[PDB]
């Protein structure tokens, strides 16, 4: 679904770009934001490519940016 | 093998029993500081630079 139900928890859709409109780096790559939420610490939370998730349990799934004054933003998914 | 140490754990820590927990309070996640502290046992004793985490920054 590319729509959340209440917060995103099992929110699997393809929106890669945050609220801000910046697009989410990808979980697997490092660069230019190191992180901690590999894919493959948490493959059970679908961290596909760099679609926007939701691992932390939070009320907006979040993604980290591509820009270097910005670590991670929110993503401004619809709701079913 | 009680004397034998294998490397193969005998109990898996469930990692969704602690998000039932809610013990992060989603800190980790607001301020990525806290980690930096658990890396490092003690602080730098001169100036640390910090900086971001960038390539070019």
């Amino acid at each position: 679904e590319e729509c959340m139900h209440g917060s995103g928890e099992n929110y699997d859709g393809k929106i890669s770009k945050t609220m801000s409109g910046l697009e989410c780096q990808a979980w697997d790559s490092q660069s230019p934001h190191a992180h901690g939420y590999i894919p493959s610490k948490f493959p059970n939370k679908n961290l596909k490519k760099n679609y926007c998730r939701n691992p932390d349990r939070d009320l907006r799934p979040w993604c980290f940016t591509t820009d270097p004054n910005k670590r991670w933003e929110y993503c401004d998914i619809p709701r079913c | 093998g009680s004397k034998t140490i294998q490397e193969k754990e005998q109990e898996l820590k469930n990692l969704k029993d602690n998000v039932e927990l809610e013990r992060l309070k989603n800190e980790r996640h607001d301020h990525d500081e806290e980690a930096e502290r658990k890396a490092l046992e003690d602080k730098l004793a001169d100036k640390q630079e910090h900086l971001d985490g960038a390539l070019r920054y």
